[PDB]
């Protein structure tokens, strides 16, 4: 698994691969690891599939009820905090790392990382997953401030492809999502379009 | 919650809240049940207060399983609670024995539930009376259950407003050789007696039970039967 | 009808007033405190010669140095006596020392108003505690309302008024235990309806250096010889 | 065991074998592994047999109650939800692996559910001991929007490969076809194996066995 | 008529009669006076005896090294409240290792006492309290009612025939802040004496004094120890 | 006897215990609250029943939260209970969702808690009314009023107590939507001085507080000197 | 293992309009004999039997709880139990103690009380029904019985040939098991009679 | 007729004629408010109209409303006691959310109606609480049979309608709508029914309108400009 999010002026870019294995056997090769918690908030998931799916469903329920009560669109920080509380309460049971990313009118496009242990922190770019150890130097060297929306999709695709070639648990297709005020744009990069 | 019984004995030995519940039941809409050689027929009157009401929004005749059906006379809100509990009980029996529940067992369980509300703290008895129909072992059944918790097995019965005249009608025009269609004709005729206004397919409800199961008739079939009569 | 916990218009609980009314139907108990010891004397209401007097016990041993005399509804005092014994034994177990008469009285009287809607009504029994501790002989009185006091001479029961009136002139701070026993017996003889004959009375004393002691028939005869 | 499922242009095809073993000895030779859940929803179970049986029966009763109350045909997403929530509640002690499938007012749907509460929505799925031998056939010969007969042949080939290449699988092949207008339950579909004919005659003639006591109880 | 048996019934005029009856319970107790200066707080209590052969009832209790209370009303309720206060002070000293401020204790008392006056089949605490304490902000005198309401005072008197003492205190408020300990004690004794019948006088038997101060733990003086304070009076 | 329980309807559709509870609020001293262009100002007249009580006793202005202030009327014990309930609700919200509770949410939660007491025979309704005021940079200034029956509303200027009608008549003449907190601080003191009745209620004290952008969103008591300036202005206007 | 602590062997076979159920007779504790006439086949009706093999305490407990439930059922309903319903009842009773299971494996054999159609089935440790058409075995010597029955069983057996077949299978199977044997008891269930027989077997 | 015995007027128990008086009083508790609401459904849309009263000039009119949102596709009108209405709305929101969480798809209108009426029926059997004094109207869009209008009353009864009214002037509005029904612009019909029964021509700031449409399934509340345009159309036509 390799997941990543990058901030740009006006929104966030999320990317993931699509392989789920059981040992050395690829149980699924077209997995979708980008899940919409609300209209403009997404999470990328890594770890045990059961734990991440159950926690995402629970947080979706709670955030929807909160939004209906308050009669307002929710914040990214609220969803990050709900995930943090559930991950910290059951840290002896769950095995789940999450990236939260979204856009809210109060603070723009933001991204938070909730690793194993129920910690929470904000970052300009955030990588996670088993295959992310092979692209730390690349993202350190290549990232710069003031990137445009179209310069963040290419950077994300390059980093994910480089992680895919070297990791045994990463593969498949590359799924990208761009989140800004107007909406969410989703796309898939098949085998011909993956950088080489 | 109150932990004391609200139903108590009268100096002449009568339980009075049960009598008042029966008084509530005797003011509800009529219902008729007839048992024939091939199945059972249940009929009820569904007059409504205005034309703005949606005639198909709620039903009085409801299925409990694939082979059991209910009608009621009394208060609708209590009927809904009883229907929910009967469905849950049938599902529990199926889960245990991997076999559909017989009619005489469902009637007993429902009757015990209705009796629990007569000797419990801070609650009032149900104000409904139930007619149950089913098909088991190749023969039909017809049971009645009262707000007190006592059940009886009948051949033909009427309940609700003007039920004494309905019982006399059924007594004078019932024999054990009826087919199901003759039973439907007799049930609709019994409902016709003491009816207010002109009846159509939209203000009565009919349900039948036979070898294939329990089903409520569609309005087209009710129109056909009314035209025949 | 009203609850168990309603105040009266002049600020008193009805049930406590009724229990205090019920107290005044019991037998008369009289306790006297001296610098040499404490003495407790109580009546017996023998309703028939076919009854055994020795089966009536109204003076019990809370502990080797503490005794109690009771009046009112007798059957209710058993719970209080049981608790008092249990608390004294618990105190000895934890601290390896003897409890004080005042501490026993507090522990017993903390149960007085623990009722509601567990107990459902007050107790309706009045108690006199007599003991010897580091401070010397001490006499305490406790009533159904939960209030306890320390006394020099007290009389509880149906004839409490006349007995207290007599104790007003009789008592003085320099009495000897023998004089106290005689005075208590004289007052009991005055207030009783039957004749005092060493069978329908009960008498006990607590003195420093020796345990709680119950008088037998011979001592009763010898003391009553003077009266 | 070997259970497989495929989605074609009009519905679902599910298939399973019929052998049940206990250790390394064949216990049952005609086991049934395709379970009824709703008139439009079916399930194929693998793993511990008792757990799959009880799980499917419980979920079927719950869906029956829900459909009676609402008055409509149930949805595959509802059954998937209840199954996955119940399985996650037990933290993986119910060794049931399920292939669930059905057709509703939205169209054909096919899910795979794992013992820990995971779920995948896919166009073709396999599970069991011989899951790899059938997944090879699906990877080789699957096309989108097949016909009914082509999908039935594909499922039969996958199950046959699982039977012939794995020791824990064998005997016959069962198929279930779910379509918007019908439901076919073929039992059995193919009989790839037959028992050989006996050569000798080992019939025990009357009087071969010696008896100590005997009593007759006329009913 | 029918609005006075339960604590959960409103009178048509917007009053609760059981609370008023609990108030009536307090006004039948013996008088108690409390007053403070810039450096000390003082409680003066008048004790009663059933007969000449019975000892006088206690009215000053230890709550903590810097807090003491005085009672008027039902005794067992006073004991319940005193034990609750002692437990709260012990818990505070265990967790934070510093003395509990007096106002935060009075808030807890009010919170506890308000609950019975709202539920079915329960009764208000029929006891009134005067609380004397000292902490980083100086002396404090608090007064508590059965209706869960509490007041912060410069001086206050509670009990039977306590209006005379209140009038005396209202006349002489101005001198309190400047008086030393002895003058404050004599002022309290005069105010308490204002409540006695003309045929009775103060004595070492029926007078109890409790004092708390800046460098003085809460101390209680009874019997012969109150003789120095009575000397020189009048 | 349809007025002995909170779970009985009168033959005409009324619950008399709640009305008897509101009659307890109707016998209290008036408190007013005014919302303006950049803040909210609370003002209470506190009656002194003796000269022995200290100044600052029986406070009727509470700090429910850093940005939220409260003003009560009626039985004081019930008010002091509701203040603790509101404090717990605000704390729990900040612990779950990580940010300050909006005022419109706290008001609704407290209102539901209050309404929960008017349905059963085992408890009695509250005999207290109160006002909640807040100011946020995103949501502006907000003022809410809550009722013993449990009803919550939003206002531009409100008064609770015995002198509701006179105070409301005086508040309606302000046109408060175009002026700042400094003018409102004098206006509230003036209204309080004219609505007081000094021949029956002999003595009283003025208590004022505000929340606004001049405090950077914190609820505070008015500084002393401003309070004496407003008192002098009100007295010279009364003359 | 726990299933082999006491030993035991039971089997059921289906004929034409008749069934046969057989069990061994031995109670011992591991490698020591205690008694011979131990009961393992219990009647649950006029023409319905159940056989338990495994751990003796669980055998007796399960038999008694099943009789409890069966008696209550027959009193409420007013009719005789059916073999399907009894199998489902036993499966429910065994699954209720999941994670704490009874160490037995039942075998059920009977006739339909309405049509007299044979029924044989077997359940596992935690209650998974497994209905057959030819024969079911249970116990420590299951492999030997499978081997004997695959070779001797033939369809449409009359009572005499069925009795001979089941006798030979059980005898030759338990002759190769160390902790089973020392007597065989055979019940032949038929429409109008039940026949109980005890066979002559080795006692070593 | 009208006989009584025991405590049958103080708790929910049967009278000698099988009546529950404490449930008949909860219906008169609705008329105490003094407002009326109407709900109409057309071939492709559903509309709810309520009367808006602001008795005081100092009240903030934005917070005074009787149109609420349960889910993004369902809308509500409440009449009767205000606190009871808030409690019922806050319960219905929770029920809808839990159904969506549990069964994977959005709750229908009639099932939400069923659940609310099931909750309300309990209060008429247990004797320690009273029924709530409010009535509820729900409108939604279901993808198979179109617009849905439903009503719940405090006795536990619920029903579906073509057009309904609640409040003080319910009886007159019923006859008006019966005559009118015995549609593409249902808003005009609702507004004219309210005007006729209330004998008042409405200003744009005295009513609230909420709609759901097949093409726009989400519940939305019209502003004052749209209501004013509709009122102008009423005046001209």
């Amino acid at each position: 698994t390799t997941i990543m999010a990058v901030q740009f002026d006006g929104g966030v870019v999320l990317g993931a691969d699509s392989r789920t294995t059981t040992g050395s056997y690829i149980a699924n090769r077209v997995t979708d690891k980008l899940t919409p918690i609300h209209d403009r908030i997404f999470c990328c998931r890594s770890g045990s599939a059961a734990d991440t799916q159950a926690v995402a469903d629970a947080v979706t329920y709670q955030l929807g009820f909160h939004s209906i009560e308050l009669n307002e669109p929710p914040l990214v920080h609220t969803a990050a905090s709900l995930f943090k509380e559930m991950c910290y309460r059951y840290r002896e049971d769950l095995m789940a790392g999450i990236i939260i990313a979204g856009w809210d009118p109060q603070e723009g496009g933001q991204g938070y990382s909730v690793p194993m242990g129920g910690m929470m922190v904000r970052q300009s770019f955030a990588i996670g997953g088993s295959g992310s150890s092979y692209i730390y130097g690349y993202v350190d060297a290549t990232y710069r401030e003031g990137m445009t929306k179209e310069e963040c999709l290419q950077f994300t695709a390059n980093a994910l492809a480089l992680a895919m070639e070297r990791d045994g648990s990463s593969g498949g297709v590359i799924r990208l999502a761009a989140i800004a005020e107007s909406g969410v744009e989703r796309q898939v990069l098949l085998g011909d379009q993956i950088p080489k | 919650g109150y932990s004391f019984s609200l139903t108590t004995f009268s100096p002449s030995g009568k339980l009075v809240q049960i009598e008042y519940a029966l008084a509530a039941v005797a003011g509800g809409a009529p219902s008729v049940g007839i048992k024939a050689a091939n199945g059972v027929v249940l009929a009820t009157e569904k007059k409504q207060k205005s034309i703005l009401y949606d005639e198909r929004s709620v039903h009085k005749v409801e299925p409990i399983t694939k082979h059991i059906g209910l009608v009621y006379s009394g208060m609708g809100p209590d009927y809904r609670v009883l229907v929910h509990r009967a469905r849950k009980l049938a599902q529990q029996y199926y889960l245990v024995y991997q076999e559909p529940i017989p009619t005489a067992q469902l009637v007993q369980r429902v009757a015990s539930v209705m009796q629990e509300y007569t000797q419990s703290g801070g609650v009032r008895p149900f104000g409904v009376s139930l007619l149950i129909c089913g098909w088991n072992e190749g023969r039909p059944y017809l049971f009645q259950s009262d707000p007190s918790g006592a059940y009886f097995a009948w051949k033909a019965t009427a309940m609700g407003k003007n039920y004494v005249n309905g019982k006399t009608f059924l007594e004078k025009r019932y024999n054990e050789d009826l087919e199901l269609e003759d039973a439907i004709h007799t049930a609709i005729l019994t409902l016709k007696e003491s009816f207010e206004g002109q009846m159509t397919e939209d203000n009565i409800e009919v349900g039948i039970c036979n070898e294939a199961g329990f089903r409520r008739l569609t309005p087209t079939e009710v129109k056909d039967y009314l035209a025949a009569i | 009808d009203r609850g168990v916990n309603t105040f009266s218009p002049e600020g008193r609980l009805f049930q406590v007033e009724y229990a205090i009314e019920a107290i005044k139907l019991g037998s008369t108990a009289i306790g006297i405190q001296t610098s040499e010891g404490v003495c407790l004397a109580v009546e017996k209401r023998i309703t028939s010669p076919l009854m055994e007097p020795s089966s009536i016990e109204k003076i019990v041993e809370i502990d080797a140095h503490i005794g109690c005399a009771m009046s009112g509804l007798i059957a209710d005092a058993k719970t209080l006596i049981d608790k008092a014994r249990v608390e004294t034994q618990n105190h000895w177990f934890t601290y390896n020392e003897t409890m004080t008469v005042e501490s026993v009285t507090q522990a017993v009287s903390n149960l007085a108003l623990q009722f509601g809607e567990a107990m459902s009504r007050p107790f309706g029994v009045a108690l006199l505690f007599g003991g010897v501790d580091e401070k010397g002989p001490q006499l305490f009185h406790m009533d159904p309302s939960g209030t306890f006091v320390q006394c020099d001479a007290r009389a509880i029961g149906s004839a409490s008024e006349g007995a207290q009136s007599s104790l007003q002139e009789v008592y003085h701070k320099s009495m000897t235990l023998k004089e106290a026993i005689k005075s208590s017996l004289i007052i009991l003889k005055q207030v009783m309806e039957e004749k005092l004959n060493a069978t329908n009375i009960e008498l006990a004393t607590v003195q420093p250096g020796q345990n709680f002691h119950m008088f037998t028939k011979e001592e009763l005869e010898e003391v009553i010889k003077d009266i | 065991t070997t259970i497989a499922g495929v989605v074609y242009k009009d519905g679902i095809v599910l298939g399973a074998d019929t052998r049940a073993t206990e250790g390394m000895v064949v216990a049952d030779k005609n086991c049934s592994k395709i379970h009824f859940i709703s008139p439009n929803i079916y399930c194929c179970g693998a793993g511990t047999a008792a757990d799959t049986d009880m799980t499917t029966q419980l979920i079927s009763s719950n869906l029956e109650l829900h459909s009676l109350s609402t008055g409509r045909l149930p949805r595959v997403v509802t059954a998937n939800r209840m199954l996955k929530q119940m399985l996650f509640r037990y933290q993986g002690y119910i060794g049931a692996a399920l292939v669930l499938g059905g057709v509703d007012v939205t169209g054909p749907h096919l899910y795979s559910i794992y013992p820990h509460g995971s779920t995948d929505k896919l166009p073709y799925v396999t599970m069991g001991s011989g899951s790899l031998a059938a997944m090879a056939v699906f990877e080789d010969k699957f096309r989108p929007d097949m016909e009914e007969e082509e999908a039935k042949n594909l499922v039969s080939e996958a199950i046959a490969a699982g039977i012939f290449n794995d020791l824990g699988s064998g005997s016959n092949i069962d198929l279930c076809v779910i379509s918007k207008n019908k439901l076919d339950f073929l039992r059995p579909y193919t009989v790839p194996n037959k028992k050989g004919t006996r050569l000798g005659r080992y019939r025990c003639e009357k009087g071969t066995t010696a008896v100590l006591t005997e009593k007759i109880t006329p009913l | 008529n029918q609005y006075d048996n339960d604590v959960t019934v409103w009178s048509p005029q917007g009053r609760i009669h059981q609370i008023e009856y609990a108030m009536e319970a307090v006004k039948q107790g013996s008088a108690t006076v409390g007053l403070k200066s810039k450096t000390h707080a003082v409680l003066v209590a008048l004790k009663r005896a059933q007969s000449e052969l019975a000892a006088h009832q206690k009215k000053i209790l230890h709550v903590d090294n810097h807090i003491g209370i005085s009672i008027a009303g039902l005794t067992a309720d006073a004991r319940l409240l005193c034990n609750f206060m002692r437990q709260e002070c012990l818990d505070s000293r265990f967790v934070f290792d510093r003395p509990l401020p007096v106002s935060r204790l009075v808030s807890l008392i009010g919170s506890k006492t308000q609950i019975p006056t709202q539920r079915y089949g329960r009764r208000p605490y029929g006891v009134g309290l005067l609380i004397a304490g000292y902490d980083d902000m100086g002396p404090h005198i608090f007064q508590t009612c059965p209706s869960a309401n509490y007041f912060d005072c410069r001086a206050m008197s509670i009990g039977a025939r306590s209006q005379s003492a209140r009038t005396y205190l209202e006349r002489h408020m101005s001198e309190f802040m400047e008086c030393n300990l002895n003058e404050l004690v004599k002022h309290g004794l005069r105010a308490l004496r204002e409540t006695l019948p003309a045929e009775q006088d103060l004595t070492t038997k029926n007078v109890s004094i409790g004092i708390v101060g800046k460098d003085l733990e809460f101390t209680i003086y009874d019997d012969d120890d109150v003789s120095p304070f009575l000397e020189g009076l009048e | 006897g349809y007025d002995l329980s909170a779970s009985t309807f009168s033959p005409d559709g009324r619950v008399f215990q709640v009305e008897y509870a509101m009659k307890a609020v109707e016998n209290s001293s008036t408190a007013i609250g005014i919302r303006c262009k950049d803040g909210v100002v609370f003002g209470v007249e506190k009656l002194v029943l003796s000269k022995l009580y200290e100044e600052g006793s029986n406070k009727r202005l509470f700090n429910v939260d850093r940005h939220v202030g409260m003003a009560v009327a009626g039985l004081l014990a019930d008010a002091r209970s509701l203040a603790d309930i509101a404090r717990e609700e605000a704390s729990n919200f900040r612990s779950n969702f990580g940010y300050n509770i909006p005022l419109k949410h706290l008001a609704d939660r407290v209102a539901m808690y209050v309404h929960a007491y008017t349905l059963y025979s085992a408890v009695r309704p509250f005999g207290c009314s109160f006002m909640l005021g807040s100011y946020s940079v995103n949501d502006g200034a907000q003022l809410y009023m809550i009722d013993p029956s449990g009803v919550s509303y939003g206002y531009w200027g409100c008064a609770i107590g015995k002198a509701r009608q006179a105070a409301k008549t005086e508040i309606e003449k302000l046109q408060m939507k175009e002026m700042t907190c400094r003018d409102i601080v004098k206006e509230v003191a003036k209204i309080i001085y004219i609505v007081h009745d000094e021949v029956k209620d002999k003595a009283f004290e003025l208590e004022l507080s505000w929340v606004g952008e001049l405090t950077n969103g914190r609820h505070e008591i008015v500084p002393k000197d401003i309070r004496e300036e407003a008192e002098k202005y009100a007295k010279e206007s009364l003359k | 293992s726990i299933m082999s602590y006491n030993g035991g062997a039971v089997m059921a076979m289906k004929g034409k309009n008749c069934v046969a159920i057989a069990a061994d007779r031995r109670f011992g504790i591991q490698a020591q004999m205690v008694t011979t006439d131990f009961q393992k086949i219990f009647p649950m009706g006029d023409r319905l039997y159940i056989g338990l093999a495994g751990l003796a305490t669980d055998v007796q407990t399960v038999a008694q709880r099943l009789k409890f439930r069966l008696n209550l059922y027959e009193l409420k309903e007013g009719r005789q139990i059916k073999p399907y319903t009894l199998m489902s009842m036993v499966a429910n009773l065994l699954y209720e103690k999941r994670f704490g299971p009874y160490y037995t494996e039942p075998v059920i054999a009977g006739l339909d009380p309405k049509t007299f159609k044979p029924f044989i089935c077997s359940l596992d440790l935690i209650g998974c029904p497994m209905v057959t058409d030819d024969f079911v075995v249970s116990g420590t010597c299951a492999e030997q019985m499978y081997g004997m029955c695959e070779s001797l069983w033939e369809p449409n057996m009359d009572p005499d040939h069925l009795f001979e077949t089941i006798s030979q299978a059980m005898l030759n199977a338990v002759d190769r098991d160390a902790v089973s044997g020392m007597g065989v008891i055979v019940h032949i269930i038929e429409k109008d009679k039940i026949t109980t027989r005890t066979l002559k077997a080795r006692m070593d | 007729r009208g006989s009584s015995a025991g405590f049958d007027r103080h708790i929910t128990i049967f009278s000698p004629e099988g009546r529950l008086y404490q449930v008949e009083y909860a219906f008169k508790a609705i008329n105490q408010g003094g407002l009326t609401s109407v709900a109409v459904r057309g071939k492709d849309c559903a509309v709810i109209v309520t009367q808006k009263k602001v008795p005081d000039k100092l009240l903030d009119s934005s917070t005074v409303t009787h149109l609420f949102k349960i889910t993004e596709n369902i809308g509500c009108v409440m009449t009767g006691m205000t606190a009871d209405s808030r409690s019922q709305v806050q319960r219905a929101r929770y029920e809808a959310a839990n159904w969506k969480y549990k069964y994977g798809y959005e709750i229908p209108v009639d099932m939400l109606c069923k659940r609310i009426a099931d909750i309300s029926q309990v209060y008429t059997q247990n004797a320690e609480m009273r029924p709530l004094g409010c009535c509820m109207i729900l409108i939604g869009i279901d993808e198979e049979q179109g617009p849905q209008v439903y009503k719940c009353d405090p006795a536990g009864y619920y029903c579906g309608f073509k057009a309904t009214a609640a409040g003080v002037k319910q009886t007159e509005s019923t006859s008006f709508l019966e005559k009118k029904v015995k549609f593409e612009q249902t808003v005009e019909t609702a507004i004219t029914c309210l005007s006729t029964v209330l004998s008042i021509d409405f200003k744009p700031s005295e009513i609230e309108v909420g709609v759901v449409t097949v093409e726009n399934p989400k519940f939305r509340i019209l502003t004052e400009a749209e209501i004013d345009a509709h009122l102008v159309a009423l005046a001209e036509r």
